[PDB]
């Protein structure tokens, strides 16, 4: 409940830009990992399901 | 002997190791702890070359050839006359080059100047190190290093170049070669500007930095400046040494097929119509 | 009590992390060993 | 070219060539161009192993 | 080199591509291959293709018969099928004067 | 700076993302890397100028 | 106390918005993960 | 660590420097249009100053474009005006020299005729640019070292495409106008005439090419090492030697026993770079016109190494052993 | 709720350019991903659909 | 009352309101486009 | 255990950033080695369970 | 330029609170992983 | 015995940080060596234990 | 004997850091040499006894 | 308020013209896409 003091250390401008870049890069990386697998690849699953 | 201004610079201190035990000058050369090791390694390496030349049967500097061992010996030591002498001379050469770079550190530390020169030499050492130990280590045999001959080590370059069927197509060779032809381009023009400004036509005043600054402005539309040319100049030559190290460390450890075949990624891109 | 004099506290850590990194790489290159061995055949 | 072979050898070789050349109907119709090419090419294969 | 999967120093010494004294024994085998390919293409492959091959099997530009070369047999390997003995059990294709099973 | 370097850092990260993204959908590492290098130079260059 | 100039009360107000944004991002992430688990479980 | 003077950490921009002037009236032909690039200002000067456009400059620029366009129009027409194929094969297409059957006569336009015309404009363009360098130095009242150094580069340029083809009696000896094709020509030239490694002038040119990069790494590092003493202002260090010239000299005197002056370093710098194409031009001019085989020349003159080991792979390993089976 | 304070940290001119570049590249990348797949490539489906 | 961009609380509040309206409209078009695509070729 | 005296000699900005990067790199590394193994790869295991 | 005794008192308390919170999830996650797929 | 005097020459501030990096690198090194082994790769032992 | 006078010659702080680095580097190098062999590889030896 | 030194009244005038051009550019595109769909449908 005392975690708010983290902003006294880190500039909000620097962390927010870093967080936004990291969050999308992490989200894109996990999405690409799923697309590599043959099971969790919704693009190929739709092709198999339709056929 | 000294120079007309050398006395005020020959001060005690600036050593990395050994202190004043070795801190003296022999002639014009500075002798340090690494000047002692340079003398030992360079002399031992040079003598072993001539000892190997003696048993090779020829003392002709063109025909002297101390070759690495066969690829069958792997990374282990070989008989001294079956390629083992090359391994010792390599150890002596590496020890001499590192000592030479470290000796330069002591010299420029005693003069209170930057360490750019020993760092720049370290790139040349790295280019040699990646040729004699790093690449043989990756390829699993000491026989992949170049031999120690004036013309014998040209055959190694020629054979290693054609070991990838056309070595000009090496992308890192293209970058490295472009740096050599441009480093000599920068050297020719930079040396010309200072000479042209300091040596005008007879009977006319010498020129300052402004005149050469506005000359290539009039010539090529841009001048990088007096300080900038040395900054880009070191970078051009360091990149020449670094990319040359890259082009040979990827030839065989990273790429085994022909180098023209590498450019197949560009030719058969999906965007290109059939 | 404490000491308030200046100290470059990360100076020895960096060199340890570099010397240890060389040992770290060497141990991996000995345990696993040469990920791409690229063995060569002598034809000359 | 291959009529002098024994029955078991002819069947063995003819079955192999169909698998080797990926033609399940090879040497079935003599007038077929593939069969006529194969007959000449059988001689060429023998020439490679003998002359060269 | 590409057909054999090897490089230029496999059969040559780079400093002298002409010198017979600086050639590996594989150079002599390759020299025999050049004669064999010319013999196969000129006398065996082209004559049979020009009389039986359909138009869909011909070339795009000159409508010429397909030819063979080094890569037709090796297909990127130093020896075809990496030196597999493919003629020991096939005496029929080993000679032109009747199989010799012995 | 503190903004051009960040934009340059954003571009190289996007170049790596486009490099692996092309490999997942096929392509090749070298073909993907070139587009990643192209994305790093174009997107990084555009950002370094458009936003400062 | 502060390193970047923000006062104690300013950070408290900033943290409350950040946590509310973090919970909203995590709320849809939980819903997104829950829907994906029903569609194709990985356990 | 200490500030290594590699990137300037603060840039100052003032009024654009239009350049010096004298009775030669340089300002008449200057563009008077300046721009400042802060990206290039990190490593060098940031002003993209005005360029003096004379008649040697304009003729060189115009004729160079004609050579560039004729090569480009041919390359585009070589792929049937297919822009996607032109871009794809850009590094592979070229304007090939004439066939050897035509000798020094004018070949057909499709068989190297456009090559000669494009080469004619390139030759005029290169010489005009050299005249601009000579004229600018004369109008700036400085030495002609820039023009003289350029003439050394032109010497190899003239030998490669103009002098040697004339001496060899065939326009086919010229270098194709392509990215990869002049690399193929470079490799084929070495193979055709033996081994160009064993050409002494090719070896000599490599000595000065290696020395040029070696010196200009040394000079660049030494000046940056003494730039804390104003070593980058070399000209003022020539007319009035400061401690920058003394420490730079004493660093190399204590390292390798001898040094240079702040002016004498550029004489070493100028001559090593200038000797790179001068020896190369001589080596290329002696190739084919005199020798036609360099390794045999090396064997004849007894500097080609001799090897006693066997040559086949069977002498060192087996095919199964290499395959690990 | 009170997310409007993000503009006190992020410069509106800086974020708008970055968002505009990001959105188009994301839209272009996703469109190119669908073209890579053999099931969602609308260009190739039309060729197949038209027989 | 911190502001690193020089915008007051009133200015930022009005800017977000326009940006929010210039986010739902972009999302509403995306929702309609996604709905049409799913009817055309569903992916799950 | 108090152990609050250590923070006197440490810059909170430097250690927090270094630790934050270190934790994510460590977490990513353990997740990557798990995926490398054929037994703990939950993506490959999920495909086997379904089939 | 350094921290006071009072400044580090609250900083450590927050850090420990984050330490337990991060570890508590990690312990729960490891137990869940062990039940799902033990490695011993 | 009387080893407490090592801090009279070594700086405890620098030693604590230096050994922390050394200890982690040691732990990371030793752990990664076990994974290379065919007998102590506990990830592979779980696969063998299941089968 | 009288070896205690080496500290009148060597700096105790300077020798100890050199001794510490040398002792660990020697220990790490020797341990790796045994791993490079076949007989003195306790990791490979343990696997052999298992079979 | 105005980062470009441009008044609110001017911005509304600029946007009204810009939107008029945007719709005109989009109106041509709608007709262009309608012609293409009739000639060669992609659905
Ligand atoms: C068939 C031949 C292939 C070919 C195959 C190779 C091969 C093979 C190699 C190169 C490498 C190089 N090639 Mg190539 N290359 C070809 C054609 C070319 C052409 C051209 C115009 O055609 C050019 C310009 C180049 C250019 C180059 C550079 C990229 C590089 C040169 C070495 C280097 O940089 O120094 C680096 C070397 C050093 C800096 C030496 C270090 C010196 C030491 C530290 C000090 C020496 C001290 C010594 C003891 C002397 C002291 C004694 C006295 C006391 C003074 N190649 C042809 C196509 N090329 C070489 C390379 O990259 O090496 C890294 C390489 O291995
Ligand atoms: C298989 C390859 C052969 C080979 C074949 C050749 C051939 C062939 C040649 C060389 C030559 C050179 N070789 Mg060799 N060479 C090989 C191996 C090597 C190796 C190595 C490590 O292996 C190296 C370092 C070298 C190095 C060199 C250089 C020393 C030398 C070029 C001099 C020069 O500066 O050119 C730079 C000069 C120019 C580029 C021409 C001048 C350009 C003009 C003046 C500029 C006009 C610009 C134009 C208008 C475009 C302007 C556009 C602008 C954008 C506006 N060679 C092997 C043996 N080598 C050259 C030589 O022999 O020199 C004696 C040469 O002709
Ligand atoms: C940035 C890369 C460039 C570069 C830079 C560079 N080189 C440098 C420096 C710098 C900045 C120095 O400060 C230093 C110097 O003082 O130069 C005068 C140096 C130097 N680089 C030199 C030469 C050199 N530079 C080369 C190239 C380059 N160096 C690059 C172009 C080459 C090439 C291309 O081959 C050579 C030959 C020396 C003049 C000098 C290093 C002097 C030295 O090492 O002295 C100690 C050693 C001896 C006196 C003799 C040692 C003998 C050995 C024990 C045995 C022989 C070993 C060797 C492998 C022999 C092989 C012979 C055959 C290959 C023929
Ligand atoms: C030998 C030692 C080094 C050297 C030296 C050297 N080169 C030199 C000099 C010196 C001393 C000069 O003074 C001179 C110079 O001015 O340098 C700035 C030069 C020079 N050598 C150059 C490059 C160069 N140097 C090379 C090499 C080297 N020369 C070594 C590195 C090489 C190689 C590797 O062969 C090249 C290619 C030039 C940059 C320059 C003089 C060339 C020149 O300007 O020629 C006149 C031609 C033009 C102005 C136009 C050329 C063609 C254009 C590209 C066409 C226009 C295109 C554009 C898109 C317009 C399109 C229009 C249409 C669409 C309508
Ligand atoms: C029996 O036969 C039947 C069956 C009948 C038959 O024949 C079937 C035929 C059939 C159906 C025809 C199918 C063809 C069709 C439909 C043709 C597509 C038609 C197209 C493509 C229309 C082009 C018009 C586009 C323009 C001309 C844009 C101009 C763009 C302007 C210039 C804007 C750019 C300029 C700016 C300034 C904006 C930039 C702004 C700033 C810089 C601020
Ligand atoms: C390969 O291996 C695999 C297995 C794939 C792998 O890697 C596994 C993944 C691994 C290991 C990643 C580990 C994940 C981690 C660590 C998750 C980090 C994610 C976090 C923490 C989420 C933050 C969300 C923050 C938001 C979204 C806030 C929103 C903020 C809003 C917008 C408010 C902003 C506005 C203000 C504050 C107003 C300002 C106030 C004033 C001015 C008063
Ligand atoms: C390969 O793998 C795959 C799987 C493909 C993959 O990677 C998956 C990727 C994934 C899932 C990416 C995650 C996507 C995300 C997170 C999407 C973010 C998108 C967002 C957030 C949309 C904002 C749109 C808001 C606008 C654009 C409003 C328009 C604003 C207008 C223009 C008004 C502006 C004007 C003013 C404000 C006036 C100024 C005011 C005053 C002056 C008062
Ligand atoms: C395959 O490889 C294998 C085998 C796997 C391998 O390598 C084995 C791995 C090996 C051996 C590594 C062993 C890992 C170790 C040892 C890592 C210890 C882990 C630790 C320590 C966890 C830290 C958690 C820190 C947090 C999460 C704090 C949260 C607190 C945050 C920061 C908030 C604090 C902020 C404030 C209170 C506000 C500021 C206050 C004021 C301004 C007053
Ligand atoms: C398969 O997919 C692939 C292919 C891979 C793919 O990438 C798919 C493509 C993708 C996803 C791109 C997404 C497209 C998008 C987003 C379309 C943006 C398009 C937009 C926004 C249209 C703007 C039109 C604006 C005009 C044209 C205004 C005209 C302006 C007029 C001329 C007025 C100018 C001003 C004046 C006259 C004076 C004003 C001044 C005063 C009044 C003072
Ligand atoms: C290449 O060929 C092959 C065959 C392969 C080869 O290998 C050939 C090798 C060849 C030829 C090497 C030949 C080796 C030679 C010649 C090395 C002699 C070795 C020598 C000389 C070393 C003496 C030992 C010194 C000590 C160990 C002192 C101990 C000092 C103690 C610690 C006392 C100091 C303590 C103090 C307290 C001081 C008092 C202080 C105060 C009073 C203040
Ligand atoms: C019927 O059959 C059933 C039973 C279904 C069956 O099949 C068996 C399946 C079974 C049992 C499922 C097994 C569960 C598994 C494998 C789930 C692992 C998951 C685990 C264990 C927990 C993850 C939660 C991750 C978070 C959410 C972390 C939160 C951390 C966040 C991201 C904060 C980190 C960041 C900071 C603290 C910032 C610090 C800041 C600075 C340092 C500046
Ligand atoms: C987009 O725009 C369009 C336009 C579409 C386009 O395509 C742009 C153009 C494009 C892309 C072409 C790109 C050009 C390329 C890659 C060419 C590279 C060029 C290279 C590598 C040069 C090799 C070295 C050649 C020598 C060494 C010459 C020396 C010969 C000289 C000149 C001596 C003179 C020779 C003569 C014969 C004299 C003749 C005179 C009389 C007979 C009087
Ligand atoms: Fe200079």
């Amino acid at each position: 409940s005392k975690f708010y003091k983290i902003w006294l250390i880190f500039d909000p401008r620097r962390v927010f830009v870093a967080q936004g870049v990291f969050l999308f890069l992490l989200a894109a990386m996990i999405h690409l990992v799923l697309l590599s697998t043959e099971h969790f690849n919704w693009f190929e699953l739709a092709a198999a399901n339709a056929a | 002997a000294l120079l007309s201004f050398e006395r005020k610079y020959r001060v005690r201190g600036g050593t990395l190791i050994g202190g004043d035990l070795f801190d003296f000058w022999v002639g014009p050369f500075y002798v340090g702890f690494f000047g002692v090791t340079t003398a030992f390694f360079a002399l031992l390496g040079t003598i072993l070359i001539f000892w190997g030349a003696s048993q090779q049967g020829t003392f002709n500097p063109w025909l002297i050839n101390i070759a690495p061992p066969d690829l069958s010996y792997g990374l282990g030591m070989a008989p001294l006359m079956e390629g083992g002498l090359w391994q010792i001379i390599t150890i002596c050469a590496i020890g001499a080059f590192v000592s030479w770079a470290l000796r330069e550190v002591e010299i420029c530390r005693k003069l209170g100047m930057g360490y750019h020169v020993p760092f720049a030499f370290s790139v040349a050492i790295f280019a040699y190190v990646t040729l004699v130990v790093f690449r043989p280590l990756l390829m699993g045999a000491w026989g992949h290093g170049f031999p120690y001959g004036i013309w014998s080590h040209l055959d190694w370059v020629s054979n290693t170049g054609y070991a990838y069927l056309h070595f000009h197509y090496n992308p890192a060779h293209m970058i490295a070669v472009t740096f050599f032809f441009t480093t000599t381009l920068a050297l020719a023009l930079h040396g010309a500007l200072v000479l042209s400004a300091a040596n005008p036509p007879k009977g006319e005043e010498v020129k300052g930095p402004d005149n050469e600054d506005t000359f290539f402005r009039d010539f090529i539309g841009y001048s990088i400046g007096t300080l900038g040319i040395h900054r880009v100049g070191l970078l051009l030559a360091l990149n020449a040494g670094f990319w040359s190290a890259v082009c040979i460390i990827i030839s065989g450890p990273v790429w085994t097929k022909g180098w023209p075949e590498w450019w197949n990624w560009w030719l058969e891109m999906p965007i290109w119509p059939s | 009590w404490n000491s308030k004099n200046p100290t470059d506290i990360y100076k020895p850590a960096i060199v340890v992390g570099v010397a240890g990194g060389a040992v770290f790489a060497a141990a991996l290159l000995v345990s696993w060993g040469q990920p791409l061995a690229t063995d060569s055949m002598q034809t000359g | 070219v291959l009529a002098d072979l024994t029955v078991e050898n002819y069947d063995r070789l003819l079955a192999a060539m169909r698998s080797w050349t990926g033609i399940p109907d090879l040497l079935e119709d003599p007038d077929h161009y593939q069969s006529k090419v194969a007959i000449n090419m059988i001689q060429m294969n023998q020439t490679i192993n003998e002359e060269w | 080199s590409n057909s054999l999967g090897r490089n230029c120093v496999f059969c040559h010494n780079s400093r002298a591509f002409y010198d017979p004294a600086q050639h590996t024994p594989q150079w002599a085998t390759a020299m025999l291959g050049i004669s064999m390919v010319q013999e196969l293409n000129n006398e065996w492959i082209v004559p049979i293709g020009e009389a039986h091959l359909p138009p869909e099997r011909l070339g795009p530009v000159y409508n010429d018969v397909p030819k063979l070369a080094c890569k037709t047999c090796h297909k990127g390997y130093q020896q075809p099928l990496q030196g597999l003995n493919v003629v020991a059990d096939w005496p029929e294709l080993a000679t032109t004067e009747g199989p010799f099973y012995d | 700076m503190t903004c051009t370097i960040t934009c340059w850092g954003i571009g190289v990260l996007l170049g790596i993302m486009t490099t692996v993204g092309l490999m997942v959908v096929g392509w090749s590492f070298l073909q993907g890397a070139f587009m990643g290098v192209l994305a790093w130079l174009i997107v990084g260059g555009v950002l370094a100028v458009a936003v400062c | 106390l502060s390193f970047t100039g923000l006062t104690d009360e300013q950070a408290q107000e900033l943290h409350s918005v950040y946590m509310s944004g973090l919970w909203l991002f995590s709320a849809v992430a939980v819903v997104a993960h829950l829907a994906t688990f029903i569609w194709r479980p990985w356990f | 660590p200490e500030y290594q003077n590699i990137f300037t950490q603060v840039q100052v921009q003032g009024p654009a420097e239009l350049g010096v002037d004298n009775e030669n009236n340089l300002t008449e032909e200057r563009t008077t249009g300046t721009g400042f690039s802060q990206l290039i200002g990190w490593i060098g000067n940031a002003q993209l100053g005005p360029i003096y456009l004379g008649w040697f400059g304009i003729i060189s620029l115009v004729t160079g474009t004609l050579w560039f366009n004729i090569v480009g129009f041919n390359m585009l027409s070589q792929v049937g005006y297919s822009i996607p194929e032109f871009i794809r094969q850009l590094f592979w297409l070229a304007l090939e020299p004439p066939s050897p059957e035509y000798g020094l006569r004018m070949p057909p336009l499709d068989d190297g005729g456009w090559f000669i015309i494009a080469s004619f404009f390139l030759l005029v363009s290169v010489i005009s640019w050299w005249l601009r360098s000579y004229q600018l130095a004369e109008m700036h009242k400085m030495g002609k070292h820039v023009a003289w150094a350029f003439a050394a580069a032109i010497w190899l340029f003239l030998v490669l495409g103009l002098f040697r083809p004339i001496l060899m009696g065939s326009w086919s000896e010229a270098v194709p106008y392509g990215i990869f094709p002049h690399l193929d020509w470079t490799t084929a030239f070495s193979i055709r005439y033996g081994n160009l490694y064993y050409n002494p002038f090719h070896a000599l040119s490599i000595v000065f090419l290696y020395g040029s990069v070696l010196l200009f790494a040394m000079h660049g590092a030494t000046i940056l090492a003494v730039t804390r003493f104003g070593g980058d202002r070399e000209l003022e260090q020539i007319y009035d030697r400061g401690t920058a010239s003394e420490r730079a000299g004493l660093f190399w005197r204590w390292t390798m026993g001898f040094n240079a002056t702040m002016e004498g370093i550029h004489r070493w710098a100028w001559w090593f770079a200038v000797l790179t194409p001068i020896t190369g031009g001589i080596g290329i001019l002696l190739t084919g016109t005199v020798v036609d085989n360099w390794f045999l020349w090396a064997v004849e003159h007894n500097f080609a190494p001799d090897y006693t080991q066997d040559y086949g792979y069977e002498a060192y390993t087996t095919y199964d052993g290499f395959l690990g089976r």
